[PDB]
C-alpha cells in the first residue's frame, strides 16, 4: 500500500484504513507545505482524491 | 542492514539511523516519533525477520530512538548503504551532506541552518534541528544524514519531496549518541 501520514498527505485527499475506515484529509498544501514527521502511517492504506 | 535501509513496527515504517554500539552490544539508532510506542521491529514487510526491541525513545522535544538488537545472524554493517561511517560529528552551516531513506533512496544537500525550532503541529514541538535544502518523504524518517564517513543525523522531518524539492529537518546523531553512551563504528 501507500505510505504517508495524515499531516504528509494532501488537502482534498481522503486516507482510508484496508477495511475503508476514513483516517483522515490530509493536511499539505502543494503550493504551502508544511513541516511534517516523515514515517509511514499503519492505518493508511489507500486514498481518494474527490474530483 | 544498514543505515537507510527500511524497518518495520506496529508504528509503521521507518528507516534505520545508524548502526551503533556499546562494547560488544549492537543496537540501531532511528527517530524517536517512530520509536514513541513500538516495541519489536522486523526487516520485512511480512514482519517474519525480527531486528530487535526498543530500548528508548525521546519525541517531543527531540527526536531520537534506540534498538536493541535480538537478532544474532543479521549483519549489522557501520555504513549507510555502500558509504563507510568511521565517526560523528556535528553540523556546521555550509556543510555538504547526503540522506538516504527506505522511501527516495540517497539525496544530496547542504546543511543551511542550525538550532531550527519545527512545530509539526498537534502539540508536537522539536528544538535544535538541523535544517537544510536536502528532499525527503513519508517512510525516510529515521535515515542517516551523513557527510563522508562521518554521521551528522537523523531524519526528523520535512516539507516538499524529492520530485519538486523540499526542507528537511534533522537531529542532531551526537545528542543521541551521548544520551545512550553508544558509538557509531
Ligand atoms: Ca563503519
Amino acid at each position: 500500500p501507500i505510505c504517508t501520514n495524515c499531516c504528509a498527505g494532501y488537502k482534498g485527499c481522503n486516507y482510508y484504513s484496508a477495511n475503508g475506515a476514513f483516517i483522515c484529509e490530509g493536511q499539505s498544501d502543494p503550493k504551502k507545505p508544511k513541516a511534517c514527521p516523515l514515517n509511514c502511517d499503519p492505518h493508511i492504506a489507500y486514498s481518494k482524491c474527490p474530483r | 542492514i544498514s543505515g537507510g535501509d527500511a524497518i518495520y513496527s506496529s508504528t509503521g515504517r521507518c528507516s534505520l539511523g545508524f548502526n551503533v554500539r556499546s562494547g560488544s552490544t549492537y543496537y540501531f539508532l532511528t527517530a524517536g516519533h517512530c520509536t514513541d510506542g513500538a516495541t519489536t521491529w522486523w526487516a520485512n514487510s511480512a514482519r517474519t525477520t525480527v531486528l530487535g526491541t526498543t530500548s528508548g525513545s525521546s519525541f517531543p522535544n527531540n527526536d531520537y530512538g534506540i534498538v536493541r538488537y535480538t537478532n544474532t545472524t543479521i549483519p549489522k554493517d557501520g555504513t549507510v548503504g555502500g558509504q563507510d561511517i568511521t565517526s560523528a560529528a556535528n553540523a556546521t552551516v555550509g556543510m555538504a551532506v547526503t540522506r538516504r531513506g527506505s522511501t527516495t533512496g540517497t539525496h544530496s544537500g547542504s546543511v543551511t541552518a542550525l538550532n531550527a525550532t519545527v512545530n509539526y503541529g498537534g502539540g508536537d514541538v522539536v528544538y535544535g534541528m538541523i535544517r537544510t535544502n536536502v528532499c525527503a518523504e513519508p517512510g525516510d524518517s529515521g535515515g542517516p544524514l551523513y557527510s563522508g564517513t562521518r554521521a551528522i543525523g537523523l531524519t526528523s522531518g520535512g516539507s516538499g519531496n524529492c520530485s519538486s524539492g523540499g526542507t528537511t529537518f534533522f537531529q542532531p546523531v551526537t545528542e543521541a549518541l551521548v544520551a545512550y553512551g553508544v558509538s557509531v563504528y
